RNA sequence: AAACUGCGAAUGGCUCAUUAAAUCAGUUAUGGUUCCUUUGGUCGCUCGUACUUGGAUAACUGUGGUAAUUCUAGAGCUAAUACAUGCCGACGGGCGCUGACCCCCUUCGCGGGGGGGAUGCGUGCAUUUAUCAGUGGUGACUCUAGAUAACCUCGGGCCGAUCGCACGCCGGCGGCGACGACCCAUUCGAACGUCUGCCCUAUCAACUUUCGAUGGUAGUCGCCGUGCCUACCAUGGUGACCACGGGUGACGGGGAAUCAGGGUUCGAUUCCGGAGAGGGAGCCUGAGAAACGGCUACCACAUCCAAGGAAGGCAGCAGGCGCGCAAAUU
């Protein structure tokens, strides 16, 4: 239960769990040693990872992904697949003839680390770039920032 | 012993194929009846069955138990074979000869 | 003429893509052959780079290590009996990674009497050839019945362990890519896992 | 070759290890 | 392409090669080697034109298929072979030896040096590793692995090879004040102190040099070659003394070199 | 000479049909891969007939078949850096796991503590798995190195049965090379990704999802990352900031013409990148090819024939026919 909804047993790959001991610690205080490592690009790593019980692979903190390439950062717009978001992303692009610029806009499908909860639509996320975890998925959400009016 | 031959139009006959008439064989390295020109190549080739029928040009035939009397064209006359042995432990051999 | 290419793929919006280029060698796929139990037959691959690979067709035996005792022997593997993707690859019993499997005990048995000196998935009937004797109640010396007994202090396995070497066969999980590398090696389920994998082997019979 | 070259090289070891285990404890009681 | 190219178009060839258009549609194309074929002198290159010793490439042929060239103490039959940034030529039969190394102008000069000086040539440390039984390993700008190295070697380090052994004598490290030849981009063949050296993680980083006369220019890090320490060259400098002229006092010098000359 | 062996034939040359976020350009990344060669490292690190191993097969000799090919069959020889096989040596040991025994100290003694050890067992690098501790490095490793328990594919992994020159010093010990060789690094790359960028069209407004569409978990396959494929789940993903569909007398750039300034049009074409060798498809060999001056089919054409069969691919250089307003020397 509260981890193992899969066929499969869901554990961290580099965490030994079986290691023999005797009853004063068989019994006393039983607790899984969490894997965990730093990115490294001054991004610290959010509290709810390093004590966490969650178990995703593709987690920047507790997963086998490292972040190198661009740093860029979007707008939660849709929150709708499972542990993967949607942002969108705003920039101006000038046309020379007229010296103006015209809004235009990309997506980009998003791994959400489970690390991240409380994470509403309408804020800044940044994304690191990663090895690509799926067909359409290359980026990563490293930090949360909250919108303007959620006090 | 037979030994192998071609049919009425000059296909030659492989060991393994067990027809009377002529099929198409993809022939590799290693195979009778072709000789490959690049390394890696292979071709398509008409080959004759192993099996002797009244519809051959010539079939090869080699003596293995010699009889009492003598064929004048063959059984006869010895030859002088050319190229004796060429690695030392093959001259050791013929020789029955020893270390020292 | 298997491919793994993108570009017979849909676009991200659902739009199909024409392709450019006919299929290139260095996206090819090969035939996906399925490892059996039954006498050793590993045929051979040759692959980019002119490196190669094992395909393992048929397989009866491989190491699996205890991992609480640390432990690794060379053991027999005897059946299928829970895949966690298809459940039809097991009623053909087929072998590849994370697959859970029946292995032998007896290396581990006799590893575990010679360390500990305590029997193991003996009956209660106690029936013992004179062989096991000498090593479960041998004479020997002082310092290194010490040592013996200091060991049996915290010589105890699981419950659940012990009712599998009652029957002389331990669960375990392919590790290796038996279609990779023509091995089939893994670890003894213990503990958490264990209880998972009795209980789904336990809700799919 | 090897042999000399593994010798050679424990020998300028020494140096390099104990050139810093000098600044070790300079800086704990300062 | 099925497979790796072999031909280099003459066009298509390093700037500072300083071929011309209408001799021919090839280039020489270096064999691979110790150095980059975007950052090397094949051996033709420098025996015919730069030296002039050949009018042919078929010259170049006869005077190397007679084993009298050497780069970095070895005979080199070669003749696409990529000599490259401090590389010691050594003709035996005429008492010449060479190092290559850049110009103000970014290209390789004809540098003679002394037969003292030919028995060295300094690299710079690329990678540091540690295989196989705890040996520790060092990988320099030309390709030489080299076993046991000293342990205060890093990387960025400048370490000195004699060329008969090829075993490390002594080493400069990388530091602020010590002297630099740039070896990449706008700013090839200067010469300069080190003065600062900004970290960019995840990227590149850019160092500072500081020529003599007080001009100043960044690099990025790996356009960074240390050649001696404080102020003092480790090697002999060319013509020039790593001191670019800007085109002014360039024009200026030319001229004066005209009217007191003739 | 021939022939076996090795290497090269995947470069170059030609053309612009396809192709519209595709190709390509600038920028990044491989901490997610492979790499013939070059260059440097490594190559008594492994504790278990060699002063040299075995069987063939060409060239050659001889007998032939077929109308016909760079078609080949049978017989007689003979080689290897082809194909196989396989040892001494360094080699004395060391290092861990067992551990009959022996000895010492303390204890009245038991008991407790400490040394040596016969016996076996395993052992290096490469491979596969599991566990433990944390020399060197990075912005960051599940990195590198270490330690332990094993495994190590008959379609086997490395640990030299190879060749020349100069000749030798005290029967041994040899100096230069050449060819090799697992692995590591380098060089030349390649391949997959990151971000931004393209012409006309709404008389194309919704598309994608049955037959993977978007994502999750486990695998399979791959050189590796990934719906690349499979199984089971979730119902997602894109769009008036123009998705999807169509067109282009569209290969993309560097560039070209014109030009007060702004612009407009061209770029098939010698440099770079892509693609394709009549149309599709499938492969072998190899480091590298889905190769076409390689092979196997089908489709369309087309050649020789004794009617049984055999051979083909100029968008290489010339040249010819055609086509045309339009373009050169067998």
């Amino acid at each position: 239960a509260d981890i193992q909804t899969e066929r499969a047993y869901q554990k961290q790959p580099t965490i030994f769990q079986n290691k023999k001991r005797v009853l004063l610690g068989e019994t006393g205080k039983e607790k899984l040693p969490r894997y965990y490592k730093n990115i490294g690009l001054g991004f610290k790593t959010p509290k709810e990872a390093i004590e966490g019980t969650y178990i995703d692979k593709k987690c920047p903190f507790t997963g086998n992904v490292s972040i190198r390439g661009r740093i860029l950062s979007g707008v939660v717009t849709k929150m709708k697949m499972q542990r993967t978001i949607v942002i969108r992303r705003d920039y101006l692009h000038y046309i020379r003839k007229y010296n103006r610029f015209e809004k235009r806009h990309k997506n980009m499908s998003v791994h959400l680390s489970p690390c991240f909860r409380d994470v509403q639509i309408g804020d800044i996320v940044t994304v690191g770039e990663c090895r690509p975890l799926s067909k359409t998925v290359r980026f990563n959400v490293l930090k949360v920032t909250k919108a303007a009016g959620t006090k | 012993r037979i030994s192998g031959g071609n049919d009425k139009q000059g296909f030659p006959m492989k060991q393994g194929v067990l027809t009377h008439g002529r099929v198409r064989l993809l022939l590799s390295k290693g195979h009778s009846c072709y000789r490959p020109r690049r390394t890696g190549e292979r071709k398509r080739k008409s080959v004759r069955g192993c099996i002797v029928d009244a519809n051959l040009s010539v079939l090869n035939l080699v003596i293995v138990k010699k009889g009492e009397k003598d064929i004048p064209g063959l059984t006869d006359t010895t030859v002088p074979r050319r190229l004796g042995p060429k690695r030392a432990s093959r001259i050791r051999k013929l020789f029955n000869l020893s270390k020292e | 003429g298997i491919s793994r290419d993108n570009w017979h793929k849909r676009r991200k919006t659902g739009g199909k893509r024409k392709p450019y280029h006919k299929k290139r060698k260095y996206e090819l796929g090969r035939p996906a052959a399925n490892t059996k139990i039954g006498p050793r037959r590993i045929h051979t691959v040759r692959v980019r780079g002119g490196n190669k690979k094992y395909r393992a067709l048929r397989l009866d035996v491989g190491n699996f290590s205890w991992g609480s005792e640390c432990c690794t022997r060379k053991t027999r593997i005897i059946d299928v009996v829970y895949n966690a993707s298809n459940n039809e690859l097991v009623r053909t019993k087929t072998l590849v990674k994370n697959c859970i499997v029946l292995i032998d005990s007896t290396p581990y048995r006799q590893w575990y009497e010679s360390h500990y000196a305590l029997p193991l998935g003996r009956k209660k009937g106690a029936k013992l050839t004179p062989e096991e004797e000498e090593i479960l109640n041998k004479k020997r010396s002082k310092k290194i019945q010490k040592k013996y007994d200091e060991r049996k202090k915290n010589a105890k396995i699981s419950s659940l362990l012990e009712e599998q070497f009652q029957q002389g066969k331990l669960l375990a999980c392919i590790a290796s890519r038996p279609g990779q590398c023509g091995r089939a090696d893994g670890y003894v389920l213990e503990g958490k896992e264990l209880e998972f994998y009795l209980r789904k082997i336990k809700a799919r019979k | 070759k090897n042999k000399e070259e593994a010798a050679e090289y424990a020998k300028l070891l020494a140096k390099r290890m104990k050139e810093a285990k000098e600044k070790r404890q300079e800086q704990i009681a300062k | 392409a099925r497979g790796p190219k072999k031909h280099l178009k003459r066009v298509a060839a390093p700037k500072h090669w300083m071929l011309d258009k209408l001799t021919g549609v090839f280039a020489p194309r270096p064999s691979t080697g110790p150095h980059k074929l975007r950052e090397c002198l094949p051996l033709i290159i420098f025996l015919r034109n730069r030296l002039k010793y050949a009018l042919t490439g078929d010259e170049v042929k006869k005077i190397c298929m007679q084993r009298f060239i050497k780069i970095d103490g070895k005979v080199r039959t070669d003749i696409t072979y990529p000599a490259g940034f401090m590389d010691v030529i050594s003709i035996d039969k005429t008492g010449e030896n060479f190092r290559l190394i850049y110009d103000t102008k970014g290209r390789f000069a004809v540098h003679r040096i002394t037969p003292e000086e030919a028995k060295y040539k300094l690299c710079k440390v690329r990678k540091i590793f540690v295989g196989t039984k705890g040996i520790p390993h060092l990988v320099t700008h030309d390709a030489r692995t080299i076993r046991y190295p000293d342990p205060l070697i890093k990387v960025n380090d400048t370490i000195q090879i004699d060329l008969e052994t090829g075993k490390i004598t002594d080493f400069i490290k990388f530091d602020t004040g010590n002297l630099c030849m740039v070896t990449g981009g706008a700013n090839l063949g200067r010469i300069g102190v080190i003065t600062n050296r900004e970290r960019h993680p995840g990227s590149f980083d850019v160092v500072h040099v500081k020529d003599a006369n007080g001009n100043s220019f960044a690099t990025r890090l790996s356009n960074i070659f240390v050649i001696g320490k404080g102020n003092k060259p480790w090697i002999s400098l060319p013509r020039g003394k790593g001191i670019r002229l800007t085109i002014a006092e360039e024009r200026d010098k030319r001229l004066a070199a005209k009217q007191s000359s003739g």
